[PDB]
């Protein structure tokens, strides 16, 4: 899943990291990892199998997921970006 | 132990192109 | 997944710990991560995309699995929370 | 070796409420 | 999936271990974890949800994965359980 | 980097029992 | 998933490393682990339960995830083996 | 935090034999 870059830098997904895709639209669920896309496009690219499961129009949530110490786990604040019908960034909520 | 967490996402985003056969 | 922060705390599941759902009613079977609920309100509400599969009235079994060392692991007692229809505590299992 | 192990669970729990569209 | 525990002692897989179970019989692919059945049993049984997908009288593979480091992972033989149709085991191989 | 590897398997087992609506 | 261990050699994918197989002709998308396969050969062949999915001809992408310290995580160069149709090696591109 | 990555991947390899019964 090829992804705005500004929208990684935002979210602290790094790309090459692993992401889950739970689609909206239609509600396919699926794992694979993100890619740099150019920044400022917007751009929110499937390439490759789950091309067959997600579709140009669908509305998805991208999810990281990390693996945690005790300690670090009970001060996290997960990253959520907000973005309007063209990939732009609307607000960046902190946990 | 170690925590599988959810550490950050991007909300209702728009997928604007596929490509099943890419290189 | 926002689960009565009540029933977290006694399954020992943080908040924003990815979590698995195993649906008793139909067979759905999704990963997502836990969001603390209102404490004693036992809501157990499915936001998102997973609403496609998950729907009020689905009875479920949300499970939370960790990485251990070869030590701790033998030494596990997994924390079984058992709920009525309304989601209250009936009881609370150790290993 | 790290193994993967179910740590927790709450058992037949009942989903009170969903919001695909929630934000 | 409750096993024999005479099979989780030969295949070194603990209670409460992840695993996944891929159905030979349906294709059907799930994760849940190993919980110890009465010994000499022969006793593979489904608990919960997972039993819409997983039917008495399918034939399963069990697989459990471990989190290596480069050194440990290299140096890795995987055990496997071979059964008969009464669950006792036949033979059991090393990597 | 730490691997994720399959470390043991049960192979060609047959279910004796089910229980959807198990405690 | 037997892989010809000459394209193992060029993905630096362990024997019995788990993988993901995204099934670009049919969508399926699946978890299992890599076993060497005859060198030269181009051999890739699907055994067990996933032969329910993922069948001869079917063109497939093999994916490997590893778990990396922040540091290696940010350095990290995915590689990527490009093949024909016959399962030779045409290039290996890094990162 | 540690961080799940692709680290390799073989792409648009064929399929070339099955066997759902070995063993
Ligand atoms: O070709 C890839 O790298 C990924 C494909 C997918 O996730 O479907
Ligand atoms: O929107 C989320 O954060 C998660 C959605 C889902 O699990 O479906
Ligand atoms: O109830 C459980 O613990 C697991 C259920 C399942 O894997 O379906
Ligand atoms: O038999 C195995 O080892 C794996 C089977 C599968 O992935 O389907």
């Amino acid at each position: 899943v090829t992804v705005d870059q500004d929208l990684l830098d935002a979210a602290g997904i790094l790309p090459f990291e692993q992401v889950d895709i739970y689609d909206i639209t239609n509600g396919a669920r699926l794992t694979t990892y993100a890619l740099p896309g150019e920044r400022g496009s917007g751009v929110i690219g499937i390439n490759g199998a789950a091309a067959h499961l997600v579709k140009p129009g669908d509305l998805v949530i991208l999810v990281a997921y990390g693996v945690f110490d005790e300690e670090e786990a009970r001060n996290l604040k997960p990253t959520v970006v907000l973005v309007d019908e063209r990939n732009r960034i609307l607000e960046v909520r902190k946990g | 132990m170690k925590r599988v967490m959810f550490h950050a996402k991007i909300h209702r985003a728009t997928v604007t192109q596929a490509d099943l056969h890419y290189v």
